[PDB]
């Protein structure tokens, strides 16, 4: 079963629709969750005009239900200081459902 | 793109959301960000313009030829269709308002409709030209 | 695509299956929207139009190229092409009725034939010139 | 053997056809099932507009003959709560016949 | 070594060869063979204009000469029912040569 | 396709396997539906179509663009020109008979020949031109 | 690229990140190579032209049509419009000074807008033309 | 060690050159070789228009040096009654080098 | 491909192999089926033509773009250049003998030379126009 | 855990701006840093047109915080003499956060 | 390709590295075949011209559309454009002497710019356009 | 650790420059290694018009400084009679760093 050792603030972006369809994103954060961070096989990554280096990163939280401020939507992004781990999909890791694996890139520009 | 284009994409997403058909047909499903949640899946789309640069000595203008996507979840299309019936119902020959400039002409272009992937989803492009004077 | 394509899909669905050949032929095969179940495998489809916008002053009509495809499971496919003789007598020339105007002229377009996938599978497209007035 | 622990409402569209060939869905339910539900490896995919979230979520079931209300076709979907699986494939997971492999998506917009 | 608990009724075509050079397949039912399915990863495929659903479906038989009726050839195809099983290729899974693995779909519409 | 492509590919068929050179420079090895046993490999294949619709008030024809492609196995395909030449010597000006319909000439058209695999099959396709009346 | 091309995109860099709008609405973020850190996001780019010849018996010009993007991770994309609007406010009819000969002309090109990778990132490309003068 | 069960009528085409450049091939027989046929994992590929039918077929029979009769070139191919074993390569199988890897296709027309 | 393909390549193989140059240039690795063997690696292909159909009402011909490919395996490939001049000197106004029929002009056309593949081999083709009469 | 054995001198560059917005590199040298160095699976990759040689290269050295000199960012190289080791990511191997995965190239133009 | 071209290459390459600037600003990194080592970075490719075949019934010639490309490591590719200017000041009108006749004008074409690979490295092709007369 | 068994003549090419740039190889060869060469899955591909077979071939070698003789650098080839191996990279396989793996072809046409 995971060992969680890192503090990990869990940041939701309310969202500030403008004129045109498109909403305006905020990240305030929200409350801090512990977790581990496993990393994947990790190789830079062609962005726009970026040359992006990412790593997978199988983040695993602990679980709630779906309408619930503690589960992390693939909306949201997780931030440990200035290390923003973006959310893929979340996918209830555990049989029994205490864990749930989640999904990062940590998408550095380099 | 061009300056008029800050303007152009906010005022045909006003023009739409206020038809009164479209609003029983998809809802208030039309957006260019997507709202995450739970997809709700008849929705439409309108963000890929682009530009043919129609200006002048004096002044300039702009030739945005932008596209409104139809996605629909549906077994067939033809839900697709009365929903892209309504879009161009309510877009050509608009006269509409622009905050950097105006439009003279939201005129009607090429309009695909195909299946997108793996023919679960149907995608009905609709190009309109729109001749904007900044 | 344009406010007919809701009427047009429609009445072109209706011709087909009331002709008595391709209903010996095909059988109940002909849809958009595929009836999930065994699939029988000598089916057509009848989706993908696109829009050429030709219109007026006073009043707009379009032209729709919409696609009929012959999709067929059996070793050759000179069995798919009488099924596809069999839409192309249905519907070149139809003077049919429609629900949002009418058209004019239902005439006919390129209409290619190969093998989509493994070489098991034959597509036989059929593409139709609809000239509709909204 | 699979240990069956959550409640999914099977759900079956009935299609009403309307006038161009094209099928309306309504997805009226079906009776509930007990299954598994073993998550894969997910990542956010490329939709049509949209950056839906995906993990594979290979569900597990009890088996049936192909003529009973029990099997989940691959034309039905799961739904547990506001959660919607699809089902790409039912493929007959035990030897002797007892469990069904299912497969499934959890496309969340995010 | 594999346990065979499947009747799947094999099915050879006569091909009636039409004036175009294209043969039309009758699936004349052959006699049944004994064998085992073992499902594979399976997701649905985009067909034509069909979104198919695929399972890998490795079945295996016992085998027989080249020459003799028993043998699937890649041809034929099985059928448990109204599950057809195309046949992919046919490949002498065992040492010794007793059993053969064949290779299967089971493409539903879906 | 068009309603004489039931026809026509029956026809080009039959003045296939006719032709005294390609019986001994192929064989019997002339078909669209692959007949599955050892694949011979000096074959050739007659399937794919497309129709240019050239029509008329009264009545209608078509521009059958019909592929034969010849695919041989051996190292070097000067052996796949000479049965790709018995091709060619055997359908310009055919004037053959259909049954539905009749054609007015049989043209020939643009014939590339590649490596299609690994360089180990050699695949020259022949578009002939098959304007047909029905 | 033409001799011209190496003071080219210098002097358009420096007309950008002096206009007092997109400093206040993309900021410092305007570069070609970009600085490694934490990628802000809603920057420009601006490296990849083409050039189109145009030269003389006595002396020899260019016509740069240089492409500036616009990437934006907003959800909606319409932030990316007004710092794109901002960029064509800046360049269009220029009269900038150049190190190696000058232009003439800094017109307006086709401007495409689309989402690159996942949806998430909006790229607006931007072509101007620059004849310059050698 | 490899159990070495099959008997493998190896074959090399002899090459007539015709006019054009391209050789025309015989395939004259050679003599037999014995080998063990382990199957690889088979689905049918789509050839030129045939639907041809192929599986991986590792083939291992004993060693020579190259410049011997009874290497299997890749030019050459194996063949046990009407069922042609393409070479692919050969790759030496055993560490002190005693047995050679082939490499098959069986495409059988299907 | 027409039927004078079956000897145009034969005839243009006997041509190359008999020109002093490119004979201690190539040597005898001029070839369409590759000999198997170590592959020399120096060699030229001709085998990929096409036919442009140009015939007549009494009589027909054809109009053969084949591609005489050049490969090799040095570092640089001005090695490649002299064995495909060697080439051109050898075809561009041959007037040679075929077996069936006769060419009346064999031209030059478009040349194109590029690296295939990782950049370790080098392919120069060489289209030469073959209009011949059957 | 892992045994560092190798001296990679670490190196950055400052990045001097030109007046066009590109940035002009240095590869001034920073502290040395003792890694392993574990290779992957190398094949010669086509570059533009060089046939550049490259091997995966996972180099694994101590920890530090993100805003520490210690840390190699994405941005910096390693040099082991003359061969330069790229940096693709960081990656954070170890559970405990005490060694960092690193991914390097070794492109030489061979 | 054509005859000339054994010798076009060899004499553009021998007006390369022999200019001051680009001896300064490239080095001895011009070549087409790379030496082996640590590859420098900021070199330039002289290979695939390609050929538009101008010729006459008396003599013979050929267009070389020959593509230098210039390839650069640094963060910016403003310093690929000075010597990309290097190569295009030392080529256009360059009046050189070849071993197989001789060039009439040595002009300039399209020359694209853009990145390669990772967005690290970018690469600026210049098309020349080099009239030999053999 | 490896059992280096086989003789392999390593051959560097001497660069004669040209007129245009390109060099021209020569291939003389160079001093023998002891090495093995471990197969791996190998079929044929499809080169420009020939039908090359491939196999992979990691052949382990002892090592050296980079500055030195005995290390095989990508720009050379191996050479077992007439059998030329390239080398598409050289990768230090060893931990302590007694042995490089390379990589190789065996491009024989087919």
């Amino acid at each position: 079963r995971p060992r969680l050792n890192r503090l990990l603030v869990l940041e939701e972006a309310v969202r500030v629709a403008d004129g045109a369809g498109g909403h305006r994103l905020d990240w305030q954060a929200k409350g801090e969750v512990w977790a581990e961070v496993t990393a994947g096989s990790g190789s830079e990554r062609a962005g726009e005009f970026v040359t992006l280096a990412s790593v997978p990163f199988t983040i695993v939280v602990r679980a709630a239900p779906v309408g619930a401020a503690r589960r992390p939507r693939p909306e949201q992004r997780f931030r440990e200081g200035a290390r923003i781990f973006r959310i893929l999909a979340v996918a209830e890791r555990d049989r029994e459902g205490h864990y749930l694996s989640c999904f990062a890139r940590e998408e550095v520009v380099a | 793109s061009y300056a008029v284009a800050g303007a152009l994409q906010a005022a045909v997403y006003q023009q739409l959301r206020a038809d009164a058909v479209l609003a029983a047909l998809v809802g208030t499903a039309v957006y260019d960000a997507v709202p995450p949640g739970p997809l709700a899946g008849t929705y439409v789309s309108l963000g890929p313009e682009d530009v043919a640069d129609a200006s002048d000595k004096t002044g300039a203008g702009a030739v945005h030829d932008f596209v409104i996507s139809v996605i629909t979840d549906a077994a067939g299309f033809a839900t697709a269709k009365a929903a892209a019936a309504a879009v161009s119902d309510a877009l050509v020959g608009a006269d509409l308002v622009l905050s950097r400039g105006r439009l003279v002409g939201l005129w009607f272009l090429r309009a695909k409709a195909r299946r997108v992937e793996k023919a679960d989803m149907r995608r009905i492009d609709l190009v309109f030209r729109a001749r904007v004077e900044g």
